[PDB]
C-alpha cells in the first residue's frame, strides 16, 4: 500500500519534501522554487 | 520518480488522541486571529489542522511520517481550504522555518526540548504557542523559584518567555495508551527579547545548577570551574588562579548570594550575580 | 408579505 | 446661554445655536480639521496623557495602587441569595432615579418624567 | 538617427542612410539626444559623461568623475533643464544645465544599482529600476517615494511611460512583459512574449500599443487594449540590443549584434 | 396625522426612528430645488431594505419623488440578500440595520453585495470594532459582521454577512459618568489586489505618530489577494483605541485614493485618532448617534452618559431635535462637578420600548 | 521589575562577545 500513497504525494502540488541536508524539494526529486553586466549584456 | 527521491530521504517505517474536547480546547485557547498564519506541528490525520484552517489565513503543516502527510492531503483535497495548506515533510529542526504568528503543536515528545527553544530563537517569534507536553517536562517549564522542579530549563525558558498551564490530558485520552501523562501549555515569547547574551545567561545558570540544592559558593569550589573560568579571564585581559579565587570571593560576599541555593533563586538574583562578575572582569560565556 | 413600495413616478 | 434650552427652541437654527453659547448625519465620518494643521497640533502627545494609562518610595506606590485599581480591580467588587441581588439592582436603579429628579428643577422635571402618579390632573 | 557603441558615436541621416557626422567617444552605454537637434549625451562605462554638438562636431564638456561607477542609463526631463542619470554607483544623480555646463543639484540614495531611468512625458514622476527585482516610482517635483512595483522574477531591463501617464510597462529578463497601473500599483496583465530576455519595450506615441525587442532576435508589436501581439516581424539574426521610436511614431529603428540597422515604417 | 420632515437630512435615521417608534412619518421637499429632484438611487434602495426586514409597512413615493410617506410595520427580519448600488457602500446600509437588528421576530441574516468602503460612510472595520462593541455594552451579546469578499471602489464586488443572533427586549440602562482610560491602541490595515508593501508602509506611518504614546500599539495587516479581493485595487486603515476596563472603544478610519502615499494616510489616521480622543468623553462622536438612540428606547429609566463639549456640534443638535419630534423625549445636560475638565452628563429617560415582535 | 530594569540596563555597559570564551560545557572535562 506504500506505492498507492506515494502517488498521492506526487499527485498533490502543495507538498514540500525536506531531505536530511535540510533543503526543500518536490516529490519528483527536484528543488522546488545577479550580476549587472550579465543581465543587461 | 517520486519513489526514487522519497525513498532516499525516508525508509517509510504514535499515540493518537481520541478526545474531541482537548482538540477543541487547544484551538479555542489559541485565540487565532483571521489574519494570522499558523505553523502546525504534528498534523496527524488533520483533526486539529482542519479546524485551524477554517479560522486562519494560512496553515503550514510540518510532518515526520509520510503516511500521515498524505492522509492530511486526502482529507483536504478539493476543499476551499486546500489553497491555504502547505505541507512540509521531513525534519524541521534543521530547516529555517517561515514566519508564523501562532504555533499549535501535538509535538513529538522526543523533540520537545529542542522545539521550545527553536521558537524562542526564531527571529520575530510567535506571539503565542499552544504546545502539548508531558507532565514531567512541562512541570519543569512551569516550575517557580524555590520549588522542587525548579531547574536550569525553567530558569532559561522563564526569562525568554512566560509559560502557563492550560489543561491536563490523561493517558486514557490516547491509544495505545502512553506510559506517561500529558499536558497542554501556552508559551508567550517576550517581545522585545530581553537584551542579555544567550551564552552568558546559560554559562552562569549551568555552573550553579550542577547541584541546585547546594550552596552557590560550593558550585564554584570545583577545580575545573576555576580552570574554565580562569582562562576566560585570560581572554578578558588578552583583548592568576589565586586572583580569580579572590575575585569570586568578593562577588559572592558582596551580593550576599554565596550562602543560598540555586533551587531557591529568582531571575533577579542570577542577574545580580551575572553583573557582579562582569564588574570584576569575569565573563562566563 | 404585506405592504410595499408603490411608485407612481412617471 | 444654557444649551439645554437652546436645543429645543426650534426657531433658532442649529448654526445660530452653536455660536451664541460658544452638517448632516448622512456622512458617517465626522468633520475634522486639515491634515497639516492636525499634525502641527499633535506634534506632542500632551493635553491627552491623562486619558492613556525615603520619600520617593511613597511616590511610586500611589501610582501603582491606582494602576492595580485600573488594571485588575474590577473582579473584586455580597448578598446571600440571587433574589436579593436582583432586588438590589432594581432598588439601586430606583434610588438613582430619585436623586436626579431631586436635583432636577420642578418645571423641568415634569417635562422629563411627566406627571407622576399621585398628581391630581 | 543617433547611433552609439564602444569607442564610437555615429549620426545617420534617414534619407541618405549615410553617416553625416562621426564622433569619437568611450565605451558609451546609453545615448540621449536633446530637443531641437543641438546636442547629444553619451554615458560611458568608465564613468564619464560625454556631450557633443553637431555644429561643433566635437565634445563640449566631459565629467569623468560624474559617476564613479558606470552610467548604465540616462534620461532627460520634458523641459530638458534637468538630466536624470542612473548608474551602477547605487545613487541617482540629477544634472541641471546652465549657461553651457552641467552642475549637480541633488542625489537620491538607493539600496541597489540602477539599471534604467525613465522620466514621464508629463514630467510628474520618475521611475527607477533596481537589481532586487523591484521597480520604484518617485515624485519628480518632490523627490518623494510614491509607490513600488513588486513581483518581477528577474530585474527589469526597460521602463517606459505611456502618454496618458497612467500605465508603465516593465520588461525584464524573466521573459514576461508586465503592464502596471500607477494609480494603485497593480499589474493589469503579464505576457510571456519572447523566448529570451527582453531588452527594450517602447510605447508608441499617442498609442497604448508598444514594440518589444529581445535577445532571441524577435521584435513584436503588441496592442495595449487587446494585450496581444499585433504583428510579429523577424529580421535580425542576432540579439536586438535597443529600439527607439519616432516622435510622430512614423518610423521605428532597431539595432542588432549583426551591426545591421533596420528602419521600420508603417504603410 | 403624520409627523412631517423637510429635506433629506438624516434620511435614514428619520426612517429608522419611525420603525422603532411605530409612528407614521412624512418626508417632503427632498432636494426640491436641485436639477435632479427627489430621492437618489441609493435612498430608494435603502427603503427597499427597510421593506424587506419589516412586514405590513406601507411606503409611498411621490410622483415627483420629492415626498415620502412611511407607515411602519413590525420588524420581522429573516434571511435575505441586498444588492447595494455603487453610489454607496455596504456600510451605508449595514449601519441602520444595527439599530433594528436586535429587535426582530427572527434573526437578521442579510448578505450585502457592493462596494465595501468610501470616504464618507462607515467601513467594515468601523462597524466590526467601532459600533458593534457599543451595542455589546447595551446588551446585544451575540453580533457579528463576517467579511466574505472585500470590494474596493469604483467596481466594488465585495460581500459582507450581517448576523445578529441576540434578540433582546430592550437595551440595558447605560450608566457611564467617567472618562474611560485607554489601555492600548489596536487596528486593522487592509489592501486589495496590491503588494503587501503598501500595508507595511501605512503601519509605519501610523506608528510614527503614535510611538510617543505610553500605550501598546499593534495594528493588524490584513492583505487581501486573489478571488476574494474584489475587482478593484484599494487600501485603507482603521485604528481603534481600546479601554479594557469597561469595554469602551474609539476609532478613526480613512481609505486611500489614487495619488496618495500610504505613510501619509497612516500618519493622518494615526494623527486623526488622537483628535477624536481629545474631543470625546465616554463615546466617540461617530458612536454618539447610536448611543443616544439606544438610551431613549430603553426601559422607563434614567440612563447617564458623559459627553464632551466638543461633541455638541451641529450634528448632535439635529439628532436631539429629530428624536423629540418622534419620541417626544428630551435629553437633559448637567455640568460635571469636576474642574479639571468641562464634560457634561446626558440624562435620558427611556420611553419604555419593548420588543413585541419576538416569539415567546 | 524596576530593580531588574536597572540591572539589564546596566548590563549594556558591560557586554562582550563570546567567540573565544570557552563555554561552561567544558566543565565536566576535568
Amino acid at each position: 500500500k506504500r506505492n498507492d500513497v506515494v502517488d498521492t504525494l506526487s499527485k498533490a502540488k502543495n507538498i514540500t519534501v525536506i531531505n536530511q541536508k535540510g533543503e526543500k524539494k518536490d516529490v519528483s526529486g527536484k528543488t522546488k522554487k545577479p550580476d549587472s553586466t550579465n543581465i543587461k549584456l | 520518480s517520486a519513489e526514487k527521491h522519497l525513498s532516499s530521504v525516508f525508509k517509510f517505517n504514535q499515540h493518537i488522541l481520541k478526545n474531541p474536547l482537548v482538540a477543541q480546547g487547544i484551538v479555542d485557547k489559541a485565540q487565532i486571529r483571521p489574519s494570522d498564519v499558523v505553523l502546525e506541528v504534528g498534523p496527524g490525520t488533520g483533526n486539529l489542522t482542519v479546524r485551524i484552517l477554517e479560522q486562519a489565513k494560512n496553515v503550514v503543516a510540518v510532518e515526520m511520517d509520510p503516511r500521515m502527510a498524505a492522509e492530511l492531503t486526502k482529507r483536504v483535497r478539493g476543499t476551499p481550504v486546500e489553497k491555504k495548506l502547505e505541507i512540509m515533510l521531513g525534519d524541521f529542526m534543521k530547516t529555517e522555518l517561515p514566519y508564523f504568528d501562532i504555533c499549535i503543536s501535538n509535538t513529538p515528545y522526543q523533540i520537545s526540548s529542542p522545539l521550545v527553544f527553536k521558537l524562542i530563537n526564531q527571529p520575530r517569534p510567535p506571539r503565542v504557542s499552544i504546545l502539548m507536553f508531558q507532565r514531567e517536562f512541562a512541570l519543569r517549564l512551569l516550575a517557580r523559584p524555590g520549588d522542587s522542579l525548579y531547574c536550569r530549563l525553567s530558569a532559561n525558558v522563564q526569562m525568554w518567555a512566560n509559560v502557563t498551564h492550560i489543561m491536563k490530558v490523561g493517558k486514557n485520552n490516547f491509544r495505545p495508551p502512553p506510559q506517561v501523562e500529558s499536558s497542554v501549555v501556552r508559551l508567550e515569547i517576550k517581545n522585545p527579547r530581553p537584551q542579555v547574551d544567550y551564552n552568558e545567561w546559560d554559562g552562569l545558570l549551568r555552573i550553579v545548577f550542577v547541584r541546585k540544592n547546594r550552596t552557590i559558593s560550593a558550585g564554584f569550589k570545583s577545580t575545573t570551574v576555576m580552570d574554565i573560568l580562569e582562562k576566560n579571564y585570560k581572554t578578558f585581559l588578552a583583548m592568576m588562579h589565586d586572583v580569580v579565587k579572590e575575585k569570586i570571593d568578593t562577588v559572592l560576599k558582596e551580593t550576599d548570594l554565596g550562602d543560598k541555593r540555586a533551587g531557591k533563586c529568582d531571575q533577579n538574583d542570577f542577574l545580580r550575580l551575572l553583573y557582579a562578575f562582569h564588574q570584576v572582569g569575569i565573563h562566563f560565556s | 408579505k404585506r405592504g410595499g413600495v408603490i411608485d407612481k413616478r412617471f | 446661554w444654557n444649551i439645554g434650552k437652546l436645543i429645543y427652541m426650534d426657531n433658532i437654527s442649529p448654526e445660530e445655536c452653536i455660536r451664541r453659547w460658544r452638517v448632516d448625519l448622512e456622512k458617517f465620518v465626522p468633520y475634522f480639521d486639515t491634515f497639516e494643521k492636525l499634525a502641527k497640533k499633535w506634534k506632542s502627545v500632551d493635553a491627552i496623557k491623562e486619558r492613556f494609562l525615603r520619600e520617593m518610595n511613597a511616590a511610586k506606590k500611589e501610582k501603582l495602587r491606582a494602576q492595580f485599581e485600573i488594571e485588575e480591580g474590577e473582579n473584586f467588587k455580597e448578598y446571600d441569595t440571587w433574589y436579593e441581588l436582583q432586588k438590589a439592582k432594581i432598588s439601586k436603579q430606583l434610588e438613582i432615579n430619585n436623586i436626579e429628579y431631586q436635583e432636577m428643577t420642578p418645571e423641568q422635571r415634569q417635562r422629563i418624567e411627566g406627571f407622576k402618579a399621585g398628581s391630581y390632573v | 538617427l543617433a547611433t552609439a557603441s564602444n569607442g564610437s558615436l555615429k549620426i545617420w541621416n534617414i534619407k541618405t542612410h549615410k553617416c553625416i557626422r562621426t564622433f569619437e567617444c568611450g565605451y558609451a552605454l546609453t545615448c540621449k539626444f536633446l530637443p531641437g537637434g543641438l546636442l547629444v549625451i553619451l554615458g560611458t562605462r568608465n564613468g564619464e559623461l560625454q556631450l557633443f554638438d553637431l555644429a561643433s562636431s566635437s565634445l563640449l564638456d566631459t565629467i569623468e568623475d560624474a559617476h564613479d561607477a558606470a552610467i548604465w542609463s540616462l534620461d532627460l526631463t520634458s523641459d530638458g533643464k534637468r538630466l536624470v542619470t542612473g548608474s551602477a554607483d547605487k545613487t541617482v544623480k540629477f544634472w541641471d544645465f546652465k549657461v553651457l555646463k552641467l552642475h549637480h543639484d541633488t542625489t537620491l540614495e538607493l539600496t541597489d544599482d540602477i539599471l534604467c531611468v525613465r522620466v514621464s512625458p508629463d514630467d510628474r514622476y520618475l521611475a527607477i529600476s533596481l537589481l532586487d527585482n523591484t521597480v520604484k516610482v518617485f515624485f519628480l517635483d518632490s523627490m518623494k517615494f510614491y509607490l513600488s512595483l513588486y513581483g518581477h522574477k528577474l530585474p527589469v531591463l526597460s521602463i517606459d511611460i505611456s502618454f496618458d501617464s497612467k500605465m508603465i510597462i516593465t520588461s525584464s529578463a524573466d521573459k514576461n512583459i508586465k503592464i502596471w497601473g500607477l494609480d494603485f500599483g497593480d499589474c493589469h496583465k503579464s505576457l510571456f512574449a519572447h523566448q529570451d530576455s527582453i531588452m527594450n519595450v517602447k510605447f508608441l506615441p499617442q498609442s497604448h500599443n508598444f514594440f518589444s525587442c529581445s535577445k532571441d532576435a524577435v521584435v513584436k508589436y503588441w496592442d495595449g487594449e487587446k494585450f496581444e501581439c499585433i504583428q510579429k516581424l523577424y529580421a535580425h539574426q542576432s540579439e536586438v540590443w535597443a529600439l527607439a521610436v519616432a516622435t510622430d511614431g512614423g518610423f521605428v529603428v532597431s539595432s542588432s549584434h549583426d551591426h545591421s540597422i533596420r528602419i521600420w515604417e508603417e504603410t | 396625522k403624520y409627523t412631517t420632515f423637510q429635506g433629506s437630512q438624516n434620511f435614514r435615521l428619520r426612517i429608522v426612528l419611525a420603525t422603532l417608534s411605530g409612528k407614521p412619518i412624512k418626508i417632503e421637499k427632498i432636494r426640491s430645488g436641485d436639477l435632479n429632484p427627489g430621492l437618489k438611487d441609493y435612498e430608494v434602495s435603502f427603503l427597499r431594505l427597510i421593506e424587506s426586514v419589516t412586514n405590513g409597512s406601507v411606503i409611498e413615493i411621490s410622483y415627483t419623488g420629492t415626498t415620502v410617506i412611511y407607515r411602519p410595520g413590525i420588524i420581522v427580519g429573516g434571511a435575505s440578500t441586498h444588492i447595494c448600488p455603487s453610489s454607496k457602500p455596504v456600510g451605508y446600509f449595514v449601519e441602520p440595520m444595527l439599530y433594528l437588528a436586535p429587535f426582530s421576530k427572527k434573526k437578521f441574516s442579510i448578505l450585502f453585495k457592493g462596494i465595501t468602503a468610501s470616504h464618507n460612510d462607515a467601513g467594515i472595520e468601523a462597524i466590526k470594532w467601532g459600533l458593534m462593541p457599543v451595542m455589546e455594552k447595551f446588551g446585544v451579546r451575540e453580533c457579528a459582521l463576517h467579511t466574505l469578499k472585500r470590494g474596493s471602489p469604483p467596481l466594488g464586488g465585495g460581500e459582507v454577512h450581517l448576523v445578529v443572533d441576540s434578540l433582546i427586549a430592550q437595551p440595558i440602562t447605560m450608566h457611564e459618568i467617567d472618562r474611560p482610560i485607554i489601555s492600548s491602541i489596536t487596528g486593522v490595515a487592509y489592501s486589495t489586489r496590491v503588494s503587501p508593501s503598501l500595508v507595511n508602509r501605512m503601519i509605519d506611518g501610523a506608528k510614527k505618530v503614535l510611538k510617543n504614546l505610553q500605550c501598546e500599539v499593534n495594528i493588524t495587516a490584513d492583505v487581501w489577494r486573489g478571488e476574494n479581493s474584489g475587482k478593484s485595487p484599494g487600501w485603507g486603515i482603521t485604528l481603534v483605541a481600546q479601554s479594557k476596563q469597561k469595554g469602551w472603544s474609539y476609532f478613526a478610519e480613512d481609505i486611500g485614493d489614487a495619488g496618495s502615499i500610504p505613510e501619509e494616510l497612516g500618519e493622518k489616521v494615526a494623527c486623526q485618532l488622537l483628535e477624536e480622543i481629545s474631543k470625546s468623553a465616554a463615546v466617540g462622536r461617530n458612536q454618539l448617534p447610536l448611543a443616544i438612540v439606544y438610551m431613549v428606547i430603553g426601559k422607563e429609566d434614567i440612563g447617564r452618559l458623559r459627553i464632551n463639549k466638543e461633541q455638541i456640534d451641529e450634528r448632535f443638535i439635529i439628532l436631539l431635535r429629530d428624536i423629540k419630534k418622534i419620541f417626544n423625549t428630551e435629553v437633559f445636560l448637567k455640568p460635571v462637578d469636576e474642574a479639571d475638565n468641562e464634560d457634561m452628563i446626558a440624562t435620558i429617560k427611556g420611553i419604555g420600548f419593548t420588543n413585541t415582535s419576538k416569539k415567546i | 521589575r524596576e530593580e531588574r530594569k536597572t540591572i539589564i540596563g546596566k548590563l549594556q555597559d558591560y557586554k562582550i562577545d563570546t567567540s573565544l570564551l570557552t563555554s561552561s560545557k567544558r566543565l565536566g572535562e576535568g
